[PDB]
């Protein structure tokens, strides 16, 4: 369950990240390759190596959902409920998977958001990404 | 847990520029604040009501003093994590009883803490050197439930 | 998300249960207790002994709450609201508990549900555990 | 991991009275029934569509048997389940790539195997020291990751 002040410091956060939101996505995922080689096997047909085109523009697509679900954060499991379809049923994403990205995310935003990342804002973004988890791992049939 | 050469460059050379006074409490912290069930094991630490209490708290402080210190320990015995924690191992397992999973959540907080405080220096190469040190210091600490 | 079948299934499964309910609830905290150690440590105040009234008065009341699930099983983030803010806020449950509580509350449905528990039911009742953890582990602050 | 005699007299009597040629077969069925996600490591077996298409499955039955040869190796060797599963973690690490979490789920759907054979007989001291084993034999299976 996430707060009004959760909500807040989520907004304030994606907020500063701005425009850079795909470029950080992009690099959120090298960050998972790199320190959790098992992630790498979903994606057989990229080329997962540095300033790939492929990461990059799913590095897009997994920001601009993540911003999708901050827009409309009281409705996540309708806005994202495509999303769920495609990681559970077609993708077959192991749930703890989704403990490594949203971990990648935290240390991604941490290394661009001096500032902004405080302890509290730390513990709204943890929360945010454990909702948006807790959603794309809820079709699994 | 096997660190090439590059990965070792990697980790010692940015760990010589941690302040190991204040690094291990800000970890600590934040691991109270985020996971606040933590917080179960430090009930005489006084006031946690609020992230500024918990990150302003003396004890907080040094007590993450400590832990950084076993951090620091395993860095100087990559290949003997084991022997290294095992003294900890027992009091973490066998005495306090805390799940192994939050060995991973504050290594994970400390990488989060490395991030915040190295910034574009903590490159993605180098973040993947600190989750092999990081895993190694939890499978290490949790020795003795396995 | 539980499906219809899901739904069927776990009441169907509870109904074979019936008034054991309550003995069924204390068995399976005894087999996390002795499988799972680490979890006694919440429980100081109890004798956590084979036979203990301790253990079996709580047994039924975790048996009264998953039956309380069941039977409002498309509200049961406000069937379980006060539950959920107990074990987060005050008893401070770590959150890998209550898979291993939910594992041994299905190993004990499956050593007295011969018939009823198959692949397919046994899958249902998982999700059902599943989405009460879910519920009961959401108001950490 | 350490089983005490009483733990190993449990664990080995009800193992005598396990049929080897269906159990594994159950316990994998009901693992990719139970946590679809493992269904993507056996996209050869063809038909897993339903349950009742799964647990039939004849490559899943084949392949089940397998799997609880090697759970009957460690049985046989619970003082040095490392070197037991020492192959086939090169396997399932290293190869597979296969998240460890999965040999944790897999040997608790065993024990609810087990459970729903023996009913009675599967008391809550049985299924602790089997517990014991099935932890020991997914930490074995994940060394390559450690
Ligand atoms: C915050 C968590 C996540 C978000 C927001 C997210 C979002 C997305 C989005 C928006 C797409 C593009 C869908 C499309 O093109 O129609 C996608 C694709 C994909 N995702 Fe994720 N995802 C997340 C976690 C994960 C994880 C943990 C994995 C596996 C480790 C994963 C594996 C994949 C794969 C294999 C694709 C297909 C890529 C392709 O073939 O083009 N996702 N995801
Ligand atoms: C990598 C993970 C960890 C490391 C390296 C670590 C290290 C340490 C160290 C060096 C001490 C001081 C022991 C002494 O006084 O000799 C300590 C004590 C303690 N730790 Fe940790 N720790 C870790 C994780 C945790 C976690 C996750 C918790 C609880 C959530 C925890 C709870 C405690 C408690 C309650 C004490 C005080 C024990 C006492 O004084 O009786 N530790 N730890
Ligand atoms: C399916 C999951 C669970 C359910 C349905 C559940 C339900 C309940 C209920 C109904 C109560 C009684 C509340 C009251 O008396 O007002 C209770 C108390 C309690 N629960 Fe749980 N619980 C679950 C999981 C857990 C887990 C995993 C743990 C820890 C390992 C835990 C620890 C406790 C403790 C320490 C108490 C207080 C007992 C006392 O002091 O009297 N619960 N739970
Ligand atoms: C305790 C846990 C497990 C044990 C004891 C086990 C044991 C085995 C054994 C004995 C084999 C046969 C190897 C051979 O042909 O020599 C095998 C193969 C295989 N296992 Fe497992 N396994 C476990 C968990 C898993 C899980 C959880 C998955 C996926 C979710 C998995 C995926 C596979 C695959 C895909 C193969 C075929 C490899 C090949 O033939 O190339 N295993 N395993």
């Amino acid at each position: 369950v996430l707060s009004p002040a959760d909500k807040t410091n989520v907004k304030a956060a994606w907020g500063k990240v701005g425009a850079h939101a795909g470029e950080y996505g992009a690099e959120a995922l090298e960050r998972m390759f790199l320190s959790f080689p098992t992630t790498k096997t979903y994606f057989p047909h990229f080329d997962l190596s540095h300033g790939s085109a492929q990461v990059k523009g799913l590095g897009k697509k997994v920001a601009d959902a993540l911003t999708n679900a901050v827009a409309h954060v009281d409705d996540m499991p309708n806005a994202l409920s495509a999303l769920s379809d495609l990681h559970a049923h077609k993708l077959r994403v192991d749930p703890v998977n989704f403990k490594l990205l949203s971990h990648c995310l935290l240390v991604t935003l941490a290394a661009h958001l001096p500032a902004e990342f405080t302890p509290a804002v730390h513990a709204s973004l943890d929360k945010f990404l454990a909702s948006v988890s807790t959603v794309l791992t809820s079709k699994y049939r | 847990v096997h660190l090439t050469p590059e990965e070792k460059s990697a980790v010692t050379a940015l760990w010589g520029k941690v302040n190991v006074d204040e690094v291990g409490g800000e970890a600590l912290g934040r691991l109270l604040v985020v996971y606040p069930w933590t917080q179960r094991f430090f009930e005489s630490f006084g006031d946690l009501s609020t992230p500024d209490a918990v990150m302003g708290n003396p004890k907080v402080k040094a007590h993450g003093k400590k832990v950084l210190g076993a951090f620091s320990d395993g860095l100087a015995h990559l290949d003997n994590l084991k022997g290294t924690f095992a003294t900890l191992s027992e009091l973490h397992c066998d005495k306090l009883h805390v799940d192994p999973e939050n060995f991973r959540l504050l290594g994970n907080v400390l990488v989060c803490v490395l991030a915040h405080h190295f910034g574009k220096e903590f490159t993605p190469p180098v973040q993947a050197a600190y989750q092999k040190v990081v895993a190694g210091v939890a499978n290490a600490l949790a020795h003795k439930y396995h």
